[PDB]
Formats: C-alpha cells, structure tokens, sequence
RNA sequence: AGAGUGUAGCUUAAAAGCACCCAACUUACACUUAGGAGAUUCAAUUGACGCUCUGA
C-alpha cells in the first residue's frame, strides 16, 4: 500500500501551479515530482 | 522432555516498484488536478516541444519486469509490485513439505544469532539483511518428543544473491501462492504476519 | 462556474473514496491486530518453553538508532 | 467540608498532570521532493501514531535548503514495546509512498 | 472427535451509544462544521452455519 498518501495536495492558498516531472537523481529512478515549467524529465550531472 | 529446538526466518524483500494506481485513484488524481488548476494563483511552445521530445527520446524502464519470465521464480526481481518472502523445499527422513527455510539452534545461541547464521546458512550469498527485534513474527508446534518453530522476521537492505540457479528449490512467495505451496495448517497461516498489504 | 451534473459526480466521488479508504483502514487494522496477537502468543509460548530467553526477547537491539532504508522507485536500477 | 464525607468531592488538580525496556526521544526525519508528498506522509504518520496511542510532541519542519528544493518534516515519538516497535516500523517500510526518506535519529 | 459458544471494533444497548474515516480550520494534532459505511449466521427456548480451545 503505497499509494494511500500519494493522492494528496497542497493546502495552502498562495501558490502557483504545479505538474508531475518525471525526475531521476543518478541511476535511473524515474520519480513523479511537483515541478513547475512540465519538464518531464530531469536528470543530475 | 526432549525438545526439538528450531527456528526460522520469514524473509522480506520490499517492493522496488510503488503499486500502480487503480483507476479509482486516477479519478481522484483528476478530481484533485482540476480543483489545484481552480484554486491556483498565476517562446513557451519551442520550449514545451523541446522538452517533450527529450521525454520521448529516453524510454522509461518498465515497472513490471515480470510478464516477460513467467517461470523466474528463483529470480530475486520475480515481483516488483509487492513484497517477496523467501521459500525453500526440505526433505526430511520421515517428511517432505515445502517449509519456510528453518534452522537448528542451541541454548548456547540466542535467537538474534540463529537469525544471522540462517541469513547465510541456505543461500550462501553476501546478502545484506536487518532485523528490528527480538521478538518473533509466528510461533508453530508440530510432535511426532516435543518441538517448535520460530518464523521470525527480517528485512533486505541490499543482496548480492550470486549463483541464482542453486541447487535449492528457493521460490518467492508473495501473498497467493503461500497456500499453494504450504498445505497443512501449521504452514498456511504465515499470511496472518506476514504483510499483505 | 460549475454543473450540477459534475458536483453529483464529485459527491459520489467522494462517496466512493470514503468506502474504498473504509476497506483499507478495516484492512490496516486487522493487519494489527492479527499480527500483534500472533507475536503475543508467541512471547507467551516463549515464555513458557524457555524462562531464559524472555528476558533477552524484550530488549531492544543499538543498531536501530541510524536506521536507513530507501523507498519504492519506478525504473529500478 | 473537612470533617464531612464528602470533603475533597471537589478536588481536581491531581486529574490534571501539569507538568520494562522503552526507548528514547525518537525523530522520524521525512525529505521528500514534495511539499504536497511529504506532508500527507506526516498526516498519515501522525493519525497512525494516535491511533496506536504513541505520545508525539512535535510535528515541525526543518528550513529548506536549495543546491529545485526538498521539503523536510520531523515527527517526535517516545514511548514503544518490544513488538510495538517491530510493528510500529514495519509498517512504517510497508507503508512508503515514493521515494520517500525516513529516519529513526534521536535528538541532538 | 469433544467443550465454549455467536449484535458492524467494544458494550450484565434493546436494532442504540461509543468507537472509525475523508472534506474544510489547522505545520501537524486536537476541537468544531459538513458528510460516509456499517451488524443480531440459517431453520423451528431448541437444532444445524462460522470462530476459539482441548487431540490425533
């Protein structure tokens, strides 16, 4: 089950918007981020 | 009386791979898009192609490396999705079950060092393995002389599982082919600790 | 601007999330207590077929202070 | 009254505390590349906690540090049993959304 | 094979009260407001469908 907090969002009230980037650190690992500008894809030199 | 001192290992691997969401969950993820796009506050196009393409260019790795194998159950990657319980055969002289990988252990050794030497004792591999605690997951009693098992928990950390094709009969067990393989009902309960989820 | 068609199905939406996320505590909690009760039999049987080793079963092993384990992924290495 | 039965009915201040292996101070340190990810996991750590009946005393954040950003939150947990603590963390693992990074440090 | 037997999690409650969950206010919890699901195992006090224990 690690999909129960995952469904979940901000809630503040001052904020812009945010999309789900696709980000991976150094390896390979392809993780959902809130990034602004949809990149959706990222990756660390 | 003459006891039959033994232990066990219920090993867990976790899941590498998050569990994909139902389509339940994606009704809510619009649901909660479009009321993030409401409740918001404030060349683009030659920008969004160019990051687009990079997206297309490199393929993901695939989440389920399982539909591929179909008969990779010795493999350590044969789910991702969900944990993976280590499960090997044993014969015995008067019985041959598929046990939980069990071990012998002497009023000299404490149960957290019957633990760690059943780690390396069956697979012998360099695999790196943690425990939480002293305390056990299962206890089960079968006599023919009275004896025990102990079914106690651990967690992999990293495994370096080298020679997968052992001689050994190592299948990992998830939730559903637990009572497949485990008939009698002092084997078949391990569902009960061991993490369905 | 909003339709009532869109605010019923968001009712329901919310509706179905409350069974749905229901079942999944249910199913949390009888997790619990199945294996709480399981490893409190155990203790006792512990107890009661070796009286030296409940005393070296409660306590708690030093390595757990800098514990560390990394998360699910997506694309595994 | 004093010489009365009934002296004392109206004490209340000893109901009130204004003030065997167990643990310490333990922090739960969750770095998450979300803001939105991290907190639900807080939420969802916290109403486990409550529910288990582990005393927390603080849910703060450390200040964020830029090298994008990751968001950093703390849960503060004392009191655990011998299976309580197994159970406790557990569940902790199986329970991980994404990419999240946990702690099990102590103060200081 | 035998015993205890039996209202949703709990009730010397008789279809109820506590429990329980998400949404908003909260960093968070809590409170509060809005909502949500819930059972007397089946046949005539009795017998037999399910759980626990004692054995093989």
């Amino acid at each position: 089950d690690s999909s129960r907090a995952s469904l979940t969002r901000v809630h503040r009230q001052a904020y812009a918007r945010l999309y789900p980037v696709l980000l991976v650190k150094q390896d390979g690992s392809t993780i959902h981020i809130r990034y602004r500008e949809p990149r959706r894809m990222l990756a660390m030199p | 009386s003459p006891w039959r001192l033994l232990g066990a290992l219920c090993l867990q691997r976790p899941p590498v791979v998050s569990k994909p969401l139902t389509p339940l969950q994606e009704e809510m993820a619009s649901l909660l898009q479009q009321i993030e796009i409401e409740r918001s506050l404030y060349l683009a196009q030659d920008l969004e192609d160019m990051w687009e393409q990079k997206f297309l260019q490199f393929k993901l790795g695939a989440r389920i490396t399982e539909a591929d194998e179909k008969n990779d159950r010795t493999s350590l990657n044969r789910k991702l999705d969900r944990n993976l319980v280590l499960l090997v055969r044993e014969k015995f002289g008067d019985q041959d079950v598929w046990i939980l990988p069990q071990a012998e252990w002497q009023p000299g050794e404490t149960l957290r060092g019957t633990a760690e030497r059943t780690l390396a004792t069956l697979s012998e591999n360099n695999m790196e393995a943690k425990f939480l605690g002293n305390a056990p997951c299962g206890h089960y009693t079968f006599k023919f002389l009275g004896a025990k098992v102990f079914f106690f928990k651990a967690l992999l950390l990293t495994g370096d599982f080298s020679q997968a094709g052992n001689k050994g009969h190592h299948v990992w067990v998830t939730k559903d082919e637990l009572g497949d393989y485990l008939k009698p009902k002092y084997l078949a309960q391990v569902r009960r600790f061991v993490s369905d989820l | 601007e909003l339709t009532f068609e869109e605010t019923e199905r968001r009712a329901l939406l919310l509706k179905k999330w409350s069974l749905y996320k229901q079942q999944e505590r249910k199913m949390e909690r009888d997790t619990i207590r199945a294996m709480l009760e399981a490893q409190q039999e155990a203790l006792e049987e512990l107890q009661l077929e070796s009286p030296k080793l409940h005393a070296e079963a409660i306590k708690r092993d030093p390595n757990l202070f800098p514990f560390e384990k990394e998360g699910p992924h997506y694309t595994p290495p | 009254y004093k010489t009365k039965p009934t002296h004392g009915i109206g004490k209340y201040k000893h109901l009130i505390k204004a003030e065997d292996y167990e643990y310490g101070v333990l922090n739960i340190h969750l770095t998450a590349y979300d803001m939105t990810l991290a907190e639900s996991y807080a939420q969802y750590v916290h109403n486990l906690c409550n529910s288990l009946s582990i005393k927390v005393e603080e849910s703060y954040a450390m200040p964020t540090k830029t090298i994008l950003t990751t968001h950093e939150r703390v849960v503060q947990i004392s009191g655990l049993s011998a299976t309580f603590a197994e159970i406790f963390l557990e569940i902790i693992q199986s329970s991980l959304p994404e990419g999240v990074r946990l702690s099990v440090k102590e103060h200081t």
